[PDB]
This record gives C-alpha cells, structure tokens and sequence, in this order.
C-alpha cells in the first residue's frame, strides 16, 4: 500500500500550496491511493509539473514504478503503488 | 434479477474527450441495476421510504412503481486535464465511482 | 415523462398495521419517477456518476442503463405505537418522506 | 408556526427525561413541526401519556385546536399547531 507521494506543484505560486514536500494519500483500507507524476519533456529535457498522491484508478493498479506508455505525448503522466513511487519516473511507449 | 453494482468501464477517448483530460484515459465506473422486490432483504440496502413503497406497490402495483436500485454509495477519481491557457490541472471528482447500489 | 416527486398517501390501516401504531394514521410519503435523460439538466439533482452514465448510455445504450429517478432528500415521521408490553411509544423514523427527487 | 411544545412523559423514569417541561421543536422552515398530546381516559378520569413536538404531518395541517376524533380509542392522541397547543386537549368524535 501507499501512505504518502512525493508531492511537487508547478502552480504552487498560485495555488498557494507549497512547491514540494511529502502528500499523505490519506490512504485507509477501503478505498486505494496512488502517487502520480506528470510532467513535460521538452526533447530530453524535463520538467516535472504535478507529483501527488492520486485517487483508485484501476489503470495503476498493480503497478511500482513509473514507466508511460503513451507514444509523444503532449504531457507525460504516470502513476504507480508504493510509497514515493512517483520519486523518479520513465518513458517507454508500447 | 437482484439489484447489483456490474461493471462498466468508462474510455475517455470514447466518450470524446480524449483531447482535454490527460489522465486518466477512462476509469472503473460501474452501475446498478437489478430488481428491487417483495420481501426487500438485506443487502438491498434499503430505505424506509424504500420499503413502504414497496409494501404499497404490492398492494397497489397500480399506484407506486417499486423502487430503483441505484447507487448508495460513489467514489470520487482524480483527473488532470487542461485549462483554457493549457495549464494542466489536477482536480478530483466527486461521486464518479459506484461503490455499493440499493433500494432506492 | 420528466422525474418529477408525485404524491402518495399511505395509509396504515391500508398498509394493516392499523392496530399497533396509533398515530398517525397515514403520511404524506410520495414517490419519484419519470424518465431522466439526455442532456441531463438542472433539476434532475444528478450525480457525476449519473451524468457519466447518461452519455455512456447515448453513446451504446446496449450498456448501461438510463439511471433512475429516485429520492435524494428524505424526511423522518414521527410515529406512537404500542409496544410488546403495550406501552405507549414515541419514536421518529427516518427517511420515510420523499422531500426532493433526482437522477442517480 | 410552533417553536415549542408542553412535553410530558409518562415514562420519564425509565426513558431518562424530565417528566414535564417545554419541549423545542427545532421548527425551522423547511418543514413543519406541531405539538401532540396522547392521553388515556379512563371513563372520564384523564391520565396523559405523552405530549410533544410532532414531526411535519399532514394530518394535523391547519389545526390550532387539539379535539380527538376517534370512537372510543384504546389511546387518545391529538396534534395541533401553535405553540403550546398541547396545553389543552378535548374529544369529539366525527
Ligand atoms: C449493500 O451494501 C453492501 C456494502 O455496503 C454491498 O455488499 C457488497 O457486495 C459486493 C459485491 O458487489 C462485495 O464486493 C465483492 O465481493 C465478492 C465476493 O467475494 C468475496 O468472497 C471471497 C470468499 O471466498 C473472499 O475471499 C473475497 O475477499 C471476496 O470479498 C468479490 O468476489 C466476487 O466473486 C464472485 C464470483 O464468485 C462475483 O459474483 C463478484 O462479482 C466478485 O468478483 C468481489 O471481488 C470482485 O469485484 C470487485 C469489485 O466489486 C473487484 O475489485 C475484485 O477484484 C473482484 O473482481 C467484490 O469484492 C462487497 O464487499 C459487499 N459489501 C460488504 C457486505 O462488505 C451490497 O452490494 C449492497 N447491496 C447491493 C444490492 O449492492
Ligand atoms: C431537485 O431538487 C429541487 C429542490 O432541492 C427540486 O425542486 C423542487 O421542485 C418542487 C416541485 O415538486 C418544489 O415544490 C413545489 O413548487 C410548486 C411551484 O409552485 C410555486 O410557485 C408559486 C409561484 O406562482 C409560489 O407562489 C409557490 O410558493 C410555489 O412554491 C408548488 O405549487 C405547484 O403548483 C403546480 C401547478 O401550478 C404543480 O405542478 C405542483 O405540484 C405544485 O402544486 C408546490 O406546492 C404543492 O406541492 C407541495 C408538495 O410538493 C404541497 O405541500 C403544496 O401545498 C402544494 O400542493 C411545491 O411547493 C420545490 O420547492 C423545488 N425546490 C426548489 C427549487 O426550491 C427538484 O424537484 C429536484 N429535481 C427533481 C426532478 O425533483
Ligand atoms: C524524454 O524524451 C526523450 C527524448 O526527447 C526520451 O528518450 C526520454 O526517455 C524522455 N524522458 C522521459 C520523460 O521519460
Ligand atoms: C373522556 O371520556 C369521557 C367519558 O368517559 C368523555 O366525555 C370525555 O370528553 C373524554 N375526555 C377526553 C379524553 O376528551
Ligand atoms: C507546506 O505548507 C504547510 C504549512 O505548514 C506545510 O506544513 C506542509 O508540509 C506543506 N504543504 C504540502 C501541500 O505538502
Ligand atoms: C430536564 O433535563 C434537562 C437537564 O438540564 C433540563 O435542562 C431540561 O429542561 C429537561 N428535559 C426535557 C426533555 O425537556
């Protein structure tokens, strides 16, 4: 299971929210949490825009670490179970 | 026959909205469906008014219908999907997810 | 056709319990029903869930449902009734008063 | 409209309230509220069993006067509105 992400908000200027820090997935038996990762990849260059934890999404179930699996995505996001598993992530199309 | 949740995956692509969320691509929804009748047990969880209506019916079926089964009981899902100015954005949603149905 | 509450009084003589409660003698209760469709608007009080299945239906009706119209606002009655020993007793009960229907 | 009621109870002993006093009815407009009162008559002899708030009930819609209209009841019981209708209660069968 997973009580906490990593958390990072690109926005947290105007969201009022810190920038980083550790996000409890108020993760309790009934219903499931994840930690996600989201960010752009300005050709090898990247750039993280939202790590959190993320509400039971059977896409990311089963899942330990981050790989994305969308082909030039726009955006690249990944989710995966485990603590601060959002820490680092990857890219591998199918 | 009974009154249960069945499963239902909802595809934002199929629905048409692949272009604004970013995630997730569709989700567990789920849905009720079922008969909801005399004598209304357990596990119909049920309402009062749920049962007079009942008992009314079966004396009435000509006045009240019987209840529907229908949820009780949803979860909310994260998305993140793009503004306006493309900024992307992360926003949870409320009652998405049916976690238990009824009688209603 | 739109859900709409419509009334229905029950009478618990009717209902035959006539001789333990000994008040009141039958309630305003009320019921829902009506259809709940496409594009689902304002006063049809529905849930994300509802509207999801909403298009979800429109797109392959095969699936899904149309969700069901159904009480999302219920009051409690009080009632007197005897009791095993027959002593008199006061209790309220609740949900038993459709207050506002809706799509779920 | 009713905001409160003469409360009474027979089995305040048992049930742990107070025996008599006013009884709020939380009347606040969305739904109603009214007094009761329900009574034993012992061949003229009055003996009152309870008295108070009474959920919305559209059977005591319109009536500021508590009259009982049932032949020879087991128990009586009347509600009114107004507060403190219970005060006073009478019968006179239909
Ligand atoms: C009134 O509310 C209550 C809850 O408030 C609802 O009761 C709920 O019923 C549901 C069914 O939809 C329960 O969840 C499901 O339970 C089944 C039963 O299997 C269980 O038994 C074995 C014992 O040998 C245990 O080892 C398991 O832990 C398990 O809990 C479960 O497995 C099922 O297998 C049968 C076929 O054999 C199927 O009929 C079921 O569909 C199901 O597959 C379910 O797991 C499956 O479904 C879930 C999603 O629902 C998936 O995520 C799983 O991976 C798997 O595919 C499922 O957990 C629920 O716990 C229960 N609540 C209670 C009592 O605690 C009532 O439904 C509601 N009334 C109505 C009308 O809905
Ligand atoms: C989503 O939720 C909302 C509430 O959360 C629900 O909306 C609710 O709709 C109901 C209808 O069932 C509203 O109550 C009723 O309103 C009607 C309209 O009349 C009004 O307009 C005149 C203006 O000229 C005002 O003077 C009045 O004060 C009155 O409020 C009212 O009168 C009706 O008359 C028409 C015919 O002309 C009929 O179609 C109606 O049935 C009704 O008779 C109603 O009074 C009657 O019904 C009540 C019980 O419902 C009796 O106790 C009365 O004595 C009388 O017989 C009634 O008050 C309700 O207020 C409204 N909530 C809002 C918006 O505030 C939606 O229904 C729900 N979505 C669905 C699908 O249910
Ligand atoms: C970023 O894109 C590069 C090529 O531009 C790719 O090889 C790399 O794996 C991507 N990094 C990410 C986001 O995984
Ligand atoms: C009590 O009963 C008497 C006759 O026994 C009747 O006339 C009187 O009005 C009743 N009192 C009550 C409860 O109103
Ligand atoms: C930073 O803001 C609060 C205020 O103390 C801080 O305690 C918390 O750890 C940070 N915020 C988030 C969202 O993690
Ligand atoms: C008596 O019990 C409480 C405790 O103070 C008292 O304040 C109240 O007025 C009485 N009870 C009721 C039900 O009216």
């Amino acid at each position: 299971e997973t009580q906490e992400c990593l958390f990072f908000n690109a926005n947290w200027e105007r969201d009022r929210t810190n920038q980083t820090g550790v996000e409890p997935c108020y993760g309790d038996k009934d219903k499931r949490r994840h930690c996600f990762a989201t960010w752009k990849n300005i050709s090898g260059s990247i750039e993280i825009v939202k790590q959190g934890c993320w509400l039971d999404d059977i896409n990311c179930y089963d899942r330990t670490d981050c790989i994305e699996k969308k082909d030039s995505p726009e955006v690249y996001f990944c989710c995966c179970e485990g603590n601060m598993c959002n820490e680092k992530f990857s890219y591998f199309p199918e | 026959q009974a009154c249960k949740k069945h499963e239902l995956y909802v595809s934002f692509r199929d629905l048409g909205w692949q272009d604004w969320i970013i995630a997730p691509e569709g989700y567990a929804a789920y849905y009720c469906e079922g008969e909801c009748a005399f004598p209304l047990n357990s596990y119909m969880n049920a309402t009062n008014h749920a049962i007079v209506q009942t008992l009314v019916h079966f004396i009435n079926p000509e006045t009240v219908p019987k209840p529907c089964c229908a949820p009780t009981q949803l979860n909310a899902i994260s998305v993140l999907y793009f503004d306006d100015s493309s900024n992307v954005i992360l926003k949870k949603y409320r009652n998405m997810v049916v976690r238990a149905c009824g009688c209603h």
